[PDB]
């Protein structure tokens, strides 16, 4: 499971998603997969609401409401900081995810969440939201339940 | 001032090395200067932690953006024949800037025959 993992996070493009309910892990997931990759020949950046804790050598954003800073602006304002590798803490909405799956298309690898039960739910939760069909198969490369 | 020479040498040892971005990141112990010579990214320069702040200030002025914003992202433009794109964005460990250096046979450059 970890090297499928690994040279899943390791391609130069693509969505991957983690997903299960409240409590199940992601976040942790996630940030080790992060760290794995955190090298000196990538730029990693992140949107997170809020970060669980600090990674030091990554870049990572809150989602500040205070400024309307929301998942959807700061993944559009990280996506012009010409990064290798995103992480968004979760798509919630469909604009979130428009917005990962144009940064998959374009050259970026992109890691995000979502809240269902099943690795199918992901693939699910993609096509509910308005995501067009075809759209997931191009830029999806796995789901983690 | 010495910050506004260490900005302007910087970028002339961008240009010098035929780098395309150039990435100030800082971090909660350290500060990192890196550039991204034609895709490959490369550690350059990692000053002190202190200068974080007038770094960034120095490049948000010769951008004509805002100073004391330090909330939200902010892009700009400057001319130097160099015509470069900043773009900062708000971190944990302060703002993060980007600036992108842009200048204003098909077999030699890679081609095969068929």
């Amino acid at each position: 499971n970890h090297d499928n993992f690994r040279r899943l996070i390791k391609r130069p493009h693509g969505i991957i998603l983690v997903t299960g309910p409240t409590g199940s892990g992601k976040s942790t997931t996630l940030y080790a997969g992060l760290q794995e990759l955190n090298s000196s020949e990538r730029n990693i950046l992140t949107v997170e609401d809020p970060i669980e804790f600090d990674i030091d050598g990554i870049g990572q954003t809150q989602v500040n409401p205070r400024v309307d800073m929301t998942f959807a602006r700061g993944l559009r304002a990280i996506l012009r900081q010409d990064p290798d590798v995103v992480m968004v803490g979760e798509i919630r909405d469909l604009e979130t995810a428009q917005i990962a799956v144009q940064a998959s298309l374009t050259g970026h690898l992109v890691m995000s969440t979502l809240h269902t039960n099943t690795a199918v739910g992901a693939v699910t939760r993609l096509r509910d939201m308005g995501i067009e069909p075809f759209l997931i198969s191009s830029s999806l490369l796995g789901v983690l339940a | 001032a010495p910050i506004i020479k260490l900005i302007n040498a910087m970028l002339g040892e961008a240009i010098k090395e035929g780098a395309s971005d150039i990435h100030i990141e800082t971090f909660e112990k350290t500060l990192s200067i890196r550039f991204r010579v034609d895709g490959v990214l490369r550690e350059v320069l990692a000053p002190s932690r202190k200068l974080s702040s007038l770094l960034v200030s120095r490049v948000k002025v010769m951008a004509k953006l805002d100073i004391a914003e330090k909330r939200v992202p902010q892009d700009g433009r400057i001319s130097l024949a160099v015509d470069v794109r900043v773009s900062t964005m708000p971190s944990s460990h302060g703002e993060r800037v980007v600036m992108r250096l842009l200048d204003k046979d098909l077999h030699s450059l890679g081609m095969t025959a068929h």
